[PDB]
């Protein structure tokens, strides 16, 4: 039970700000400012309302886990792991001690835990990012999936509570993609001289 | 008439944690994820198979489906004992009979080899020939009577349920003439 | 059983073709031909001795594996899976009839379960490798991690034993990684303003 | 030294019932080696399961202490005392409000005090020798170069109410063990 699960992350819609708008399949999502323009939006105590932000709907309470994340070309994202309890309403810091695990894309450069304070240092654009969860170790670390090189671990955490995928787009109209996990041939005929380049 | 005409009810006790059997137990289609359903004995777990209520041990036995404009579908019989758990290849020598459609307009019969179908006319109706003794299933396009494949001279050893498949999620149900 | 097992592969060495030369981490080989010249190299039933293979230690009876591959530095290889009973001793086709899963590349080209009949039509040289394993499934598929896309899936086979990584260098000097699991900062202390570019 | 000569020399023998998995305790229960990977040991309630920890066997309640440890040349070890009731179960940070009373060496170099926050402490000779002296009743266990005499640091803030085990932690794989000098 020392495994490293390869996630499948589904993003939760009842979670995301108004603002977020998530593809059919809940696997990529841009943030279109002032869409529900005209609208009542109900205001759920699962939605956050000023954070741009959305969460996926896997929960985890142990275990070693990790996902990973395309920011191709986003000017402005946050990724990472919070506790299911965090604050949802209003405008909260989004640090280790209000249950938020991060690394943000800002005004050009790498933030570990969105502080301002802890500029990373990286030589490359970010593409693919992995973020790994380990419950037990309180680690939540961040990778460039690029060559699988460490970005950061965060200062070691007591979770205390189920964590979950985190998700915040501080600009509009550039999409993030939650990485599938690897299906293989799943749901699909396999000839018997293989299948190729599937799509 | 040569053949009795059998009433198919599909058994939601088999079939597959992603198919939905109606309420009326005659047609099948497929959710977007798996149901939460136990692994019972009787369950299919890994192909999106949903057998018949009852099986033949003996006599001449017709059904009909209708496949409609489906995309994707393959039915036939199988024995009483093909592996429900994990992949085993639907093929004879596992004990499945079937042919069925792919990718909107490929044709096969799952033989050990495959083999592919040539149909003056694609069917929205299938009707289903099995004769226990002589060892005979058959294929036929419904409306237009048109022949599809047959097995012919096979050895059944035990009982035959019939035996439906769908992989893809799409809004035309698999429905059972009553 | 429902969860996508990311494995951490370490080589075994007693499975390993002679020729090949294990870093001492055991997560890289390259091969070294008649590196035992000279030598009386003990007899040992596991070790592959027709064709410079080495498997992983670990071994898989259900669920789903997969592991990423580094082949950027060679043109002479093959990865996949094979069962835990292959011919060790005498040298086989690595095709599923005798319980090889495997991507090749060969005289410049990709041949899915190592057969010239199946040459995949690749626009790019492959880098890094995705090898997955479904057991249930009769499944495994490889992918270029370049953009996570599907290169092939083996025909549906019944594993029936164990099945593990495997490996193989042909006429190659050239050294294949195995990517290992991520691990976070396990085994290392993270400081109170966190571990940045952590480096091995 | 009048001082010294109030502190009881204590006779500390590791306890494998308590050595995370990872850790090797030697045949006289004095030295402590990493192995490459955890060995297959129960998860019984006294085994730290992720610190790579392992504790004396004897407790402290009352009194004055001494005991020696033979860092050698040793590049990453944390030593000290820890309550009865520390948690031994994932991840806790190692500080005096988790019930732990431990400096030591990270990085070859890096030598800390494990408080909240770690403090970088200055040792202008690295030790080989590391003396540790508690005194149960004024809640302090000072480190001294056990060579040289000179102070390395000092907690004044240890429990007095509850037993305190000697304590000893190695994240590394390297050819010096770790070694307790037997009360002689
Ligand atoms: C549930 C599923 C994906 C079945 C496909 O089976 P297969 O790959 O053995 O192909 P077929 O039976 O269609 O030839
Ligand atoms: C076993 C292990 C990896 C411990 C390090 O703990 P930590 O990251 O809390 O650091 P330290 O206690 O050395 O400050």
């Amino acid at each position: 039970r020392t495994f490293l699960h390869a996630v499948d992350v589904v993003l939760d819609p009842d979670t995301a700000h108004p603002d977020l708008f998530l593809s059919e399949d809940r696997r990529s999502v841009r943030r279109c400012p002032f869409r529900h323009l005209g609208e009542s939006v109900p205001d759920n105590p699962e939605r956050f309302d000023s954070q741009p932000c959305v969460l996926g709907r896997e929960s985890f309470a142990s275990g070693k886990h990790y996902w990973e994340v395309e920011v191709e070309n986003v000017i402005e994202w946050t990724v990472g792991v919070c506790r299911d309890s965090v604050e949802r309403k209003g405008e909260v810091l989004l640090i280790p001690q209000n249950g938020f695990w991060t690394l943000e894309m800002h005004k050009g450069q790498y933030r570990a835990v969105s502080s301002p304070d802890r500029i990373l240092p990286l030589k490359e654009s970010l593409c693919r990012v992995g973020v790994f969860l380990d419950y037990e170790a309180g680690d939540v670390s961040f990778y460039n999936m690029r060559d699988r090189s460490h970005i950061y671990t965060c200062p070691r955490s007591a979770f205390s509570v189920p964590v979950r995928p985190f998700f915040r787009l501080g600009c509009e109209d550039s999409p993030i993609f939650i990485c599938p996990a690897l299906t293989g041939a799943n749901g699909v005929t396999v000839p018997e001289e293989g299948l190729t380049l599937h799509r | 008439a040569l053949f009795k005409p059998a009433d198919v009810i599909l058994d939601p006790k088999t079939a597959n944690p992603i198919l939905l059997v109606s309420e009326d137990q005659r047609s099948v289609q497929r959710a977007k994820e798996p149901q939460d359903l136990p692994d019972n004995p009787e369950r299919f777990n890994w192909h999106y198979c949903v057998l018949g209520c009852e099986s033949f041990i003996s006599g001449r036995h017709y059904w009909e489906v209708e496949v409609g404009d489906r995309k994707e579908w393959h039915i036939g019989v199988c024995s009483k004992n093909v592996q429900r758990k994990g992949w085993v290849k639907m093929t004879p020598e596992n004990g499945f009979w079937t042919m069925g459609l792919t990718d909107g307009n490929k044709y096969r019969t799952l033989t050990e080899p495959r083999t592919n179908l040539k149909l003056p006319k694609p069917p929205k109706k299938v009707g289903v020939f099995l004769d226990y003794e002589t060892g005979d299933i058959s294929f036929y396009n419904a409306v237009d009577g048109s022949h599809i494949h047959t097995f012919l001279d096979v050895s059944f050893s035990e009982a035959l349920y019939p035996v439906f498949r769908i992989l893809t999620l799409e809004p035309t149900a698999l429905t059972i003439c009553p």
